[PDB]
């Protein structure tokens, strides 16, 4: 890989300098070769890790959803015929976003998952498989899409599995688990009723537990629960 | 590149 | 080049759908080979070009502020030592911005500028040379900063001299170019009285004109009148 | 990507 001759703190500083330039490409290519190094990630080193994949596939897939919908006004009735040009340059933007998640994939399986075995790293890794496999849902059509919604579902379930036998249930990492598990059941699902119900039990075992709490855990808490909330609020 | 228009977090 | 087996009306399509996906690299890609089937460009075809390098060497150019300020940061008195990664990462997007700008030279060089007769081409593709060396410029440190900054000097005035005699002191073009140079001449050129002069000049004489356009040509020159009253307005 | 902060059209 191009990274293998950097140092691992090299690339580790240098994600956070693509960061404060928000240059997201290259910071998750520094961090790709961070976690190819072989050695397990600390906290701050996941966090960066994630913060550069969601922003480089968050950009790819809003892009996706723009030429989609041009896509289908094209097919609709009385639309003028345009050539092959939309269809193409929208499987331009889904190959490259469908690439992007298999490297984020193929570094969860070759090896953070295996080696990882607090709770708070393995909930973390299995949170990002189902959201990765999540964006793979958004985009397919075939005879695997079947499969890819289980595999979201799977990994998700087994976050949410370890999240609630050993974190608290204001823990931000289980907190950010159940709300994309709840979008996962609303948007992919098709299960509202299952993704209403999962943010709601969030957000009261959370609010129940906040007492237990400093300024700045609550502060964190309350913010991923507000999320809850926008949901609910949105889709009640 | 992330928006911030998703349901997700 | 990539886009070599792609038809040009099929590349231009694309360059519009990636501007409404804000997709400006693959935007330059398209319109780069655009260019490359060796026709004349239409007017509403330059401004493709130019907005989608626009937005690429703007990205660059706003990550190698963020980062050489951090270099520079890091080289004041009492800054701990943190190695070479700062310098080698500003020298990465330093280089990239290099050679997206010699890339827009190159097709303004191979052979844009060569067939333009009309001054509305010729104008627009001069004040284009001018930015993309005034962008190189910006980065320059070496040997060549002077020749650079004279490169820039040289096609902003060729530009000027066409447009006073062949175009209305209220055309978007030419009030376009007049903001660019002045812009030129207070942060490259280091003559800040030049830059306040002309832009002055550049804004009496439009108001002046104004009174024989239509409305939506009143509305195009009024917007750029106004980016060179808000240059005065910082600069006085 | 381009920026909003500068002079420059
Ligand atoms: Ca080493
Ligand atoms: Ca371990
Ligand atoms: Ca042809
Ligand atoms: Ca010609
Ligand atoms: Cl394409
Ligand atoms: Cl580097
Ligand atoms: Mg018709
Ligand atoms: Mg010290």
């Amino acid at each position: 890989g191009a990274m293998g001759s950097m140092e691992r703190a090299s690339l580790i500083q240098k994600a956070k300098l693509a960061e404060q330039a928000e240059r997201y490409e290259d910071m998750a290519a520094f961090m790709k070769g961070a976690v190819e190094k072989g050695e397990e990630l600390s906290c701050e080193e996941r966090n960066l890790l994630s913060v550069a994949y969601k922003n480089v596939v968050g950009g790819q897939r809003a892009a996706w959803r723009v030429l989609s919908s041009i896509e289908q006004k094209s097919n609709e009735e009385g639309s003028e015929e345009k050539g092959p040009e939309v269809r193409e340059y929208r499987e331009k933007v889904e190959t490259e976003l469908q690439g992007v998640c298999d490297t984020v994939l193929g570094l969860l399986d070759s090896h953070l998952i295996k080696e990882a075995g607090d709770a708070e790293s393995r909930v973390f890794y299995l949170k990002m498989k189902g959201d990765y496999y999540r964006y793979l849902a958004e985009v397919a059509t075939g005879d695997d899409k079947k499969r890819i919604i289980d595999s979201a579902r799977s990994a998700y379930q087994e976050a949410m599995d370890i999240s609630k036998k050993e974190m608290p249930p204001t823990n931000p990492i289980r907190l950010g688990l159940a709300l994309n598990f709840s979008v996962f059941h609303y948007e992919i699902a098709n299960s509202p009723e299952e993704a209403i119900s999962l943010a709601k039990t969030t957000f009261d075992e959370a609010m129940a537990d906040l007492h237990t709490l400093s300024e700045d855990s609550y502060k964190d808490s309350t913010l991923i629960m507000q999320l809850l909330r926008d949901n609910l609020t949105l889709w009640t | 590149e992330n928006p911030t228009s998703q349901a997700s977090q």
